[PDB]
């Protein structure tokens, strides 16, 4: 499972680290519509490895 | 044999195995629900497919 | 509302309801009665 | 450091160059992915 | 996400979309290989089963990520399945 968890900590902290450098921007807003891509897959990969 | 002779399998083994015929069924319906799950999230007939 | 996620959920019912089908008895009335159990002895 | 200059060298080069010159082709790569299936 | 809310991009979503994004499928794949490292071998008389796991998990992550981003589909798929036709 260890493999498979880290997995997902790290797609949501390194796309945060994209959006302080594509278009800096260090503050929450970043952080927020950084998952407006991400949160779309992190449920349905939820169900598929369900 | 001659007369008065059957058999029956004694006695651990088995019922239904694991790479015998269980797999195939484990497998198939593991298929069958990631296809369903990757397009609740999704809306196609490509995206499951990829 | 949108078609593809609302036909999943059905499709799930699919499964789920015809497995139940090939998992679980088709027998007639079921248990009512209080179930009693019986001593039986024989002096011949 | 020169680490970080060696992975966006991959990045937009190399990589991501060789990426657009496979996408060109289909069908040798069609034929690739049914050689692993066999 | 580029596809449809973006710009539609053809062949140059595919492509610009792994343009912003190999490097987390290059740190949990690298960092999945180093923590099913110490099972591979390393140990190897307490827990034989450790071998058993870990064998098979670095060789499918060898050719699931060193294959996956490149030459074969995860990319090549997308086109002739979504575009081409309808």
């Amino acid at each position: 499972a260890i493999g498979l968890l880290v997995d997902d900590a790290i797609v949501v902290v390194e796309n945060v680290e994209r959006v302080m450098a594509e278009e800096g921007l260090p503050p929450k807003e970043a952080t927020r519509k950084s998952m407006g891509q991400i949160q779309g897959a992190l449920v349905g990969i939820a169900m598929v490895l369900s | 044999l001659p007369t008065g002779v059957g058999y029956d399998w004694t006695g651990m083994s088995y019922q239904e195995r694991l790479s015998g015929n269980q797999a195939p069924s484990l497998y198939a319906i593991s298929l069958i629900v990631v296809f369903l799950c990757l397009a609740a999230l999704y809306e196609s007939w490509s995206i499951p497919f990829s | 509302d949108r078609p593809i996620f609302a036909w999943v959920i059905a499709i799930i019912i699919m499964l789920a309801g015809g497995l139940a089908i090939l998992k679980l008895p088709v027998a007639q009335y079921p248990t009512i009665a209080p179930p009693a159990v019986t001593i039986s002895a024989s002096y011949p | 450091f020169g680490w970080f200059n060696r992975m966006f060298e991959k990045s937009t080069h190399h990589y991501t160059d060789s990426v657009g010159g496979i996408l060109r082709s289909t069908g040798r790569y069609l034929v690739l992915y049914l050689i692993i299936v066999v | 996400d580029l596809m449809d809310k973006e710009g539609k991009g053809l062949i140059e979503a595919t492509l610009d979309a792994v343009r912003m994004r190999l490097r987390p499928i290059l740190m949990t794949s690298l960092a999945f290989i180093l923590g099913v490292m110490p099972l591979v071998i390393s140990t190897g008389a307490g827990s034989g089963a450790q071998n058993a796991v870990g064998t098979g998990v670095m060789g499918g992550m060898v050719t699931a990520t060193v294959l996956a981003i490149f030459f074969v589909p995860v990319f090549f798929v997308v086109v002739r399945r979504r575009f081409s036709r309808k």
